[PDB]
């Protein structure tokens, strides 16, 4: 629960925080070791690691992936690659 | 061209170190036939090569001086003989 | 900007010297000017 | 890598046999001096390989270093073995094998590593003529 949370937030989902691509990271939410008081906190915590995984996936997808030739601003472009470059350091 | 393609990314220094040594042998080819009249080629990576002595054949690089090396080397090569 | 012109500069200054001395060699020695 | 070092050995056996057979006193005057001057370059090779011997006894050699050390003598022995094969192959004699040595000395003019070899050979081989 301790390391597994850091694993899930870091970009390494376990089988505690079950990664879906239609609901991001979501905690199991059906077991007797999470209670309604804890439930809101867990849901609040899942979203940040979801954002982190999507950010890293975007950066690896769009920097250093072509040998340059194509005209596109959503899939390609030096400025998009520069966005990934700034985004990782932030 | 791969240099200017990634002239700003993190693969700019790595490819710079690659290009710095991949142009090393060809410049050494040039510095023989221009200054000593000794024609150096290795595998056919040098396009220029050498009856009244002007029936010899011909076969990024700036094309303004490509044709000039062909006479600049043959002159020095004839003064050797 | 990456360019190989910076290394063209210590070579191109000598090509013209070779070719102009070659042109002089015809006239003052083999008398192309007389022909 | 031992197989890569063997061409200098075949360009050493073929070299030494030619130096005995063409020193005999029934060929031309130029061929005797030609072989007797190739003897000098073989003696130079011997003097090089023995300093390599003292370096090996001090534990300061390896096979990639050995292949690197014998390359300048490899090129000389290559040119010499090719010339030896050519001179025996055509039943060559007289002064027509002083044109061959004149041609070899004329071929290199700017290298000065290989030019000096063939020029020295034409120097010693033209003395009886």
């Amino acid at each position: 629960m301790i390391h597994e949370l850091l694993l899930a937030l870091s970009g390494y989902p376990g089988s505690i925080f079950t990664w879906n691509k239609r609901s991001g990271l979501q905690v199991s939410q059906d077991f007797p070791f999470l209670h309604p008081s804890e439930t809101s906190v867990l849901n609040r915590l899942c979203r940040l690691g979801t954002d982190y995984i999507r950010f890293t996936e975007f950066i690896e997808q769009y920097t250093g992936h072509v040998q340059q030739q194509q005209g596109q601003g959503g899939l390609h472009g030096i400025y998009l690659r520069a966005f990934c470059t700034g985004l990782d350091s932030v | 061209q791969e240099a200017l393609h990634n002239c700003s990314n993190e693969h700019y220094p790595v490819l710079l170190s690659l290009l710095k040594t991949s142009c090393e042998p060809y410049t050494r080819f040039i510095h023989d036939w221009v200054y000593s009249g000794v024609f150096r080629d290795a595998y056919g990576e040098f396009m220029i090569q050498v009856k009244l002595y002007w029936t010899h054949g011909y076969v990024v690089f700036l094309k303004h001086i490509a044709h000039d090396i062909y006479v600049c080397g043959k002159t020095i090569n004839l003064l050797k003989l | 900007v990456l360019m190989k012109r910076s290394i063209t500069a210590p070579l191109a200054a000598h090509i013209s010297l070779v070719n102009k001395a070659a042109v002089d060699y015809f006239f003052v020695e083999l008398h192309l000017e007389a022909h | 890598l031992v197989h890569r070092i063997l061409p200098v050995a075949a360009s050493y056996s073929a070299v030494t046999r030619f130096i005995e057979e063409k020193s005999s006193f029934e060929y031309g005057q130029v061929n005797h001096a030609l072989a007797a001057a190739m003897r000098t370059l073989v003696k130079e090779h011997l003097i090089l390989v023995s300093q390599l011997e003292q370096l090996h006894r001090q534990g300061l050699l390896s096979l990639q270093k050995l292949w690197f050390y014998i390359q300048p003598a490899m090129r000389t022995m290559d040119i010499l073995a090719s010339l030896a094969t050519s001179v025996d192959k055509g039943e060559c004699l007289g002064g027509s094998t002083l044109s061959l040595l004149h041609d070899r000395s004329f071929s290199y003019t700017g290298d000065s590593q290989a030019q000096e070899l063939c020029l020295y050979l034409t120097k010693a081989a033209s003395a009886p003529y």
